[PDB]
């Protein structure tokens, strides 16, 4: 937690995790492209 | 987005649409960073040559959207703005240096399957992920080509390009507050952001914790998807102190 939620509001703790993907352990159709770019 | 494809439903739940009240029109993209803060490009809101100097009252934010044109009942949420903040050193006259703005929502939005905030990078994540050759993702409802407009949110993945290549691709003066992304002529693949995509997020997924981080903001380019040309993005981590100040103080 970087920002103060009193002024930032809620959502930082759970940021960046998508309900329909990460949260369902489902991969989206192209995100493997991103992951594979790190091996390169 | 040129040479991208349709987003999957909920693929980019931090995507925001800035919408003008009257005349009713799509203005640009933006990203949700908390329940009440939205991040976008300054030039969306302030660019006097194009008669853009919007106040809080001219605009609304539409969050959770897929369709560009349809009102999506029970899926999208619309909020008004309490306040707009542009970076005080935003340079619209020359090169769009520090093309960044924050918008505080009048009331927080409820999160849903379709609405959820993106993370902003820390130093280690910025150092680790913002490297030449690594790919991030850009989303928007902007033009499909140089001018048309898509029925639904578009998505494209693009490699970060080395500073010397970015510099030599253009006669516009680039700064450390920008990075460029896109395929080189020798890489064969294509894709770019375009007009209408400004303000939309350039995100990357961390292999360390599986979270999406917003590294950039669609800012500028010369044409769209041209060989030997690259899209430029506001370097979010470089301006995170400003982001922090604004949020902490207001
Ligand atoms: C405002 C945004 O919709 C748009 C994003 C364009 C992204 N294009 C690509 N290929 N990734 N930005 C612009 O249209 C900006 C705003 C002002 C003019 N502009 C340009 O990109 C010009 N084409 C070039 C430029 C002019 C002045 C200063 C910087 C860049
Ligand atoms: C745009 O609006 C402000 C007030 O919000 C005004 O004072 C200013 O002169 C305008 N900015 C520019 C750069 O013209
Ligand atoms: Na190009």
């Amino acid at each position: 937690t970087f920002f103060n939620p009193r002024t930032f509001g809620s959502g930082e703790a759970d940021c960046g995790l998508r309900p329909l993907f990460e949260k369902k352990s489902l991969e989206d159709k192209t995100e493997r492209e991103l992951l594979e770019s790190y091996i390169d | 987005i040129v040479e991208g494809s349709d987003a999957e439903i909920g693929m980019s739940p931090w995507q925001v649409m800035l919408f003008r009240k009257s005349p009713q029109e799509l203005l640009c993209g933006a990203s949700l960073i908390s329940d009440r803060w939205v991040l976008t490009a300054a030039h969306c809101l302030l660019y006097p040559p194009w008669d853009k100097n919007f106040t809080e009252n001219d605009l609304l934010v539409r969050i959770g959207k897929h369709s560009r044109t349809r009102y999506e009942r029970n899926i999208e949420k619309i909020s008004m703005l309490e306040k707009i903040y542009i970076h005080p050193r935003y340079n619209w006259r020359e090169n769009l240096d520090r093309d960044i703005a924050l918008m505080k929502l009048k009331k927080p939005v409820a999160f849903s399957d379709y609405i959820h905030p993106v993370c902003l990078p820390d130093r280690e994540t910025a150092a680790s992920l913002l490297q030449a050759g690594y790919k991030g993702r850009v989303t928007g409802w902007g033009n499909l080509k140089e001018t048309g407009q898509p029925s639904v949110l578009q998505v494209v993945n693009l490699p970060i390009v080395e500073r010397p290549v970015c510099k030599d691709s253009t006669r516009i003066r680039i700064t450390d507050n920008m990075f460029c992304a896109g395929y080189k002529p020798d890489e064969g693949k294509r894709g770019d952001a375009c007009e209408g995509d400004t303000g939309g997020p350039f995100v990357m997924k961390s292999p360390f914790n599986n979270r999406w981080y917003q590294m950039g903001i669609v800012s500028w380019g010369e044409g769209c998807d041209r060989d030997g040309k690259y899209g430029f993005y506001t370097h979010v981590f470089r301006l995170k102190k400003w982001i922090q100040k604004v949020i902490d103080q207001f």
